[PDB]
């Protein structure tokens, strides 16, 4: 499908595409816009992180601004930038398939309140008056008809309205040059059920690496690919990490390490040393996640399928969700989209760039500096201005 | 041939009946062909609560969907627009001789939000609230009959339910409301605050003593209007204090809209009910006070009505005064002074009549007696519509005419004073 | 012209009162919708709610807040907060007569609970609580263009379609 | 049908309710009740059984038909997600057996092209509205008419409609 276009920061709240919903269970509330089915954009800073932190807690290479994305003009620019990036992603067959998969990869809903996925309880309604006394002549309907309790939804401020949601694209947190991908519920993120995924994204700043600027669309795509692990509930144990770079600068032997998801998503040359045709690196996670994915697939195939007290909006999406295999998610990375979109990206140690060279940030404007066709005049000859925030970078 | 609406200036929500369907079978749930001896059931079991309300407006920037929904919430306290858990099922048993068709349509309830001003609707919105269905039964069409080609009809609505028109005035949300938390004693003076800078506004108040009150402004300017909060005081209550139930549904009692008309209100108030008083936009920076006074004398005969003060009756000849006519069986009063010096013997010939509206008038005379303010009933059952009878009244004397509208034939009522001699 | 008198022949204190079943509210008559049946058809309206709870209408006072009202009503009377979780349902069936149209509309019925403060044989303060009980329908057989009584559609003030009750208990801090 | 009294162009036409398809009569199943009992057969229009059937033409593809029909007539994409039930009840006489079979009814929409007041192209959409049952009392070994079971061509059990609107360019 195509991303919704008729959205503005001042667009009225209609409870269909423009909603004002609570952030998790806190007393904080934010405005969200539906761009695609089960896909939302919240053009504000991320609520979960304090926008002003200690000087000791500021990370190296980061930029901190508590007043960024506070005005409504900045919010509208952010919303339009995210819409443009999503349109560019959806303008290619591969990116369109990725967005459709995200839209259909709803987290597995919990069963009936009493526990179970099998069947409703039924109930009788109606009567024909009379001679005959037509008391048992009546209609029979399944009682709940929707008892499955979905975990992917944003709750309105009054806590009386609920809107389906798989992906919410927020602004940056404390650090405005740090994109991130976080999960709604860790338990649901690791048990195969899946959970809603939130994204912190910065579309206004890029950095020049070896004569070309990083395309924000492919950064968003990295976040979207990482969201598949959370949507499918196949987030590994936090301890599953691989050695990424030997810290030869230090006097003693020390290894930098990386989470397996970041390695398998970021792409480049590094993951080819871990993903081999004969596997040389294995863990309980791969077999266990395959097992739990098969378990949820069986739950659908045996119980959810043969249950016509469900709307198609849930079971058809589950059907399309289980059309994919786990190995498909594992093999999916950024190199595929680099080829499909013809987008240049760092290829060696792309997650350790903060060590090898000092990033300088350039301001991206939409649609003058970036259109649906990517950067105007490409990633090489783009006319970008050095951002005013290069002086605010933390040097530790 | 336009019917007269005697409503006062303001915002109204009208329930215009149930059982509304769209043309061209847009709302057709479907048709059941029931064989002889069989039964047919069509159920809306609300397995999904979602409903599809409809909305049209004459202006979307003022009477928007949000605004219309809020006005509906004010009028009838409706709170579910998109959802509904209410089921409805239709059962039809075909008789043993012939077959029966049943056609089931989704229905709507037609609420109409109007902005009534000077006897003409200046803004109007239609909200169709999802209702509980319509079912029509018909004889089975004989196979095969014959088909007649037809063009699709224009987009519209057809009512299949009973005739219904429930008009409920609502509080204008652009006008601030001031609340008098403590009850009204027999005499009170409300100082109009400076915050409401000569903008029209409401005063919400309760009364301590059930009785007839004269309410006015300084020099009876501007005219005031009074409403009753519908269904107020059937709930939470504290003695002597105004327990406000957020009731924006208002019932018009009396009052003039023309802010240049001298008038004072004589209205019966209950100590259990809550009342709104609207004071219109004043074109001046004038500090004003709302005077409430419980009436014990003969002025109790003027309830419920606005009394219109006539000033320019300072010469002989023909005069006439046009004011917003009340509904049928409602009242309007006129207090006027006969021209000339008063010596209790000089008299002039007076003729009272109306031009279009028929009404029954009672004429009181103002005299000071041992008791004080005192009304003497001097004329009863005067039929004002083109009345031909005249009476001699004392020059320099004050008279109060109370007119009860018996036939509504125009939005305005025109009362004439014809003075000979 | 008609007066509600707030004196009661009870001792001085605070009292929880159940006023009975079958209370309908003002202006909320037709806010649920109506069905129009015709010529020998049977219309059945109802409401079954898997959805745990319908919202209760609080009308509290300075002395009696929602915590006070809810705690006392549930302590003495039905534990409505949890009892609203269990399902509930009802139905009404009417038959339209031949060659005549019938209209029916449904409205919720409520249990009216009160918290009264009695002082010197007179109630000086009263808080009200409506808990949704069930439904109630009103019908009429009508002809095209037939004028209908305004009281059939609209209700000016709250009433009880059944006999009112006064089941009291004096509230004592324990 | 040929040579209508319409100007040249494309038209959306509603043919009415109560259309049953050919050869599809007893594909839903049947019930056999006997000796004073009452049989109730019904269905719930939700999801897959509510999916409409398309029959396009070179000028009128699926999207053209769907969008034009929904613009003019009832929006069946939104309305088919809300479940709607129907039922039929019949009572068997004493000491006798009765058979009853159910088949869906459809709303028949047409997209027609008129050139010089003669229809040259017609595409058809069937939207599943509701059902319809047929019953007969039978004796052991009794022959049953072939019309009760089988239907040769698509027909309307009610009076056919013809509600046309010209599709604007
Ligand atoms: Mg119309
Ligand atoms: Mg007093
Ligand atoms: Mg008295
Ligand atoms: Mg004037
Ligand atoms: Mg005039
Ligand atoms: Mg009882
Ligand atoms: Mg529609």
């Amino acid at each position: 499908m195509n991303i919704n276009d008729n959205l503005s920061i001042n667009s009225p709240v209609d409870n269909k595409n423009v909603v004002v919903v609570r952030a998790r269970k806190t007393d904080t509330v934010f405005k969200a816009f539906k761009v695609a089915p089960n896909i939302w954009v919240a053009p504000e800073r991320y609520y979960g992180e304090s926008l002003s932190i200690d000087e000791e807690y500021k990370v190296d290479g980061g930029i901190y601004d508590s007043n960024f994305l506070s005005q409504d003009s900045e919010k509208d620019k952010f919303l339009q930038a995210i819409i443009t990036l999503l349109k560019r992603i959806n303008s290619t067959n591969a990116g369109e398939k990725l967005l459709s998969l995200i839209s259909t990869a709803i987290p597995f809903p919990y069963g009936y309140i009493g526990g179970g996925y099998y069947a409703p309880n039924m109930i009788t309604f109606g009567s024909a008056p009379k001679k005959k006394l037509n008391s048992l002549i009546s209609s029979t309907i399944p009682f709940p008809y929707a008892g499955y309790r979905e975990t992917n939804y944003l709750s309105s401020e009054d806590n009386k309205s609920f809107y389906a949601s798989n992906i919410v694209i927020f602004g940056p947190g404390a650090n405005i040059v740090e994109n991130n991908t976080v999960f709604y519920k860790k338990e649901d993120a690791e048990n195969g059920m899946g959970t809603m995924t939130e994204i912190w994204f910065q579309p206004f700043l890029t950095y020049k690496y070896d004569e070309f600027y990083i395309d924000p669309a492919i950064e968003l795509i990295k976040c979207l690919i990482k969201s598949l692990y959370f949507l499918y509930g196949i987030k590994p144990s936090d301890d599953l990490v691989i050695p990424y770079r030997l810290r030869s600068e230090l006097e003693n032997i020390e290894y930098s390490q990386l989470n397996i998801v970041d390695l398998l998503v970021s792409g480049g040359i590094d993951p080819k040393f871990i993903n081999t045709d004969p596997y040389w690196f294995t863990d309980n996670y791969f077999s266990n996640a395959k097992k739990v994915f098969e378990d949820h697939r069986n739950i659908y195939e045996t119980e959810i399928e043969g249950n016509n007290a469900i709307g198609n909006d849930i079971k058809l999406r589950l059907k399309q969700k289980f059309r994919i295999n786990i190995n498909d998610i594992w093999e999916l990375n950024l190199n595929y989209f680099s080829k499909e979109f013809s987008i240049m990206m760092p290829d060696r140690f792309n997650n350790a760039l903060k060590h090898f060279y000092r990033k300088q940030y350039y301001k991206i404007d939409y649609p003058e500096n970036y259109s649906i066709n990517g950067f105007v005049n490409g990633q090489i000859n783009a006319q970008l201005s050095l951002s005013d925030r290069n002086q605010d970078i933390i040097n530790k | 041939t336009q019917r007269v609406l005697p409503y006062s200036n303001g915002l109204y929500v009208i329930n215009k009946g149930d059982g509304y369907i769209r043309t061209n079978d847009k709302d057709l749930i479907g048709t059941l062909l029931i064989e002889a001896g069989s039964s047919g059931s069509i159920i809306q079991p609300r397995l999904r609560n979602t409903t599809r309300p409809l909305f049209t407006t004459s202006n979307d920037t003022k009477f928007s969907q949000q605004y219309t929904e809020e006005r509906l919430k004010d009028a009838f306290n409706v709170q579910l627009f998109n959802t509904s858990t209410s089921l409805f099922k239709f059962v039809e048993e075909a008789p043993s001789d012939k077959n029966i068709c049943i056609k089931a349509y989704n229905t709507y309830e037609k609420y109409e939000l109007i902005d009534y001003q000077n006897g003409s609707i200046v803004n109007k919105a239609e909200y169709y609230l999802p209702s509980l269905g319509y079912c029509e039964v018909t004889n089975a069409p004989s196979p095969e009959s014959e088909v007649v080609k037809m063009q699709v009809a224009e987009d519209g609505f057809i009512q299949n339910g009973p005739e219904e028109e429930i008009v409920v005035g609502v509080i204008d949300p652009s006008e601030n409301i001031q609340e008098i938390n403590t009850a009204i004693s027999d005499n009170y003076t409300y100082n109009i605050p400076g915050i409401v800078n000569n903008n029209p506004f409401y005063i919400l108040f309760t009364v301590n003593t059930t009785g007839i009150y004269k309410i006015n402004a300084q020099n009876n300017l501007p005219s005031l209007k009074i409403y009753e909060a519908i269904g107020s005081g059937n709930r939470n209550f504290q003695s002597g204090n105004l327990c406000d139930d957020d009731i924006k549904a208002i019932n018009y009692i009396t009052g003039f809209d023309s802010p240049n008309a001298k008038s004072y209100l004589v209205v019966l108030l209950n100590k259990d009910k809550n009342y709104y008083i609207r004071v219109p936009q004043t074109s001046s920076n004038i500090e004003n006070q709302i005077q409430f006074k419980r009436e014990e004398g003969d002025l109790r005969n003027l309830m419920n009505s606005s009394v219109n003060i006539i000033d320019n009756l300072n010469s002989t000849g023909a005069h006439y005064y046009t004011r917003q006519s009340p509904d049928v069986h409602d009242y309007i009063s006129y207090e006027f002074t006969i021209p000339g010096n008063f010596n209790n013997k000089d008299t002039s010939n007076i003729r009272l009549y109306t031009s279009y509206n028929q009404g029954i008038g009672t004429l009181f005379r103002v005299t000071e007696t041992d008791a004080g303010y005192n009304l003497i009933n001097i004329q009863q059952n005067l039929h004002l519509l083109n009345n031909t009878n005249s009476i001699r009244l004392l020059n320099g004397a004050i008279y109060i005419l109370k007119v009860e509208v018996t036939e509504l034939n125009n939005y305005n009522i025109r009362l004439h004073i014809d003075i000979t001699n | 012209v008609i007066n509600y008198s707030d004196t009661i022949d009870l001792a001085d204190g605070n009292y929880v009162v159940r006023r009975g079943d079958g209370w309908i509210l003002s202006r909320q008559n037709q806010i649920l919708g109506g069905s129009v049946i015709s010529n020998g058809s049977t219309g059945i309206v109802g409401d079954l709610r898997v959805n745990d709870n319908a919202i209760p209408y609080y009308y509290p006072t300075p002395s009696f807040n929602e915590e006070y009202i809810k705690n006392n009503i549930q302590t003495v009377f039905t534990n409505f907060t949890e009892a609203n979780q269990i399902p509930i349902g009802f139905e009404f069936s009417k038959t339209a007569p031949s060659n005549k149209n019938l209209y029916m509309y449904l409205q919720y019925t409520y249990i009216r609970y009160e918290i009264i403060k009695v002082l010197q044989h007179e109630i000086i303060e009263r808080a009200v609580l409506y808990v949704p009980s069930l439904g109630y329908v009103k019908s009429i057989e009508f002809n095209p263009g037939e004028k209908i009584n305004k009281d059939f559609y609209f209700l000016t003030n709250d009433k009880c379609i059944l006999n009112e009750q006064f089941l009291y208990k004096k509230i004592l801090e324990t």
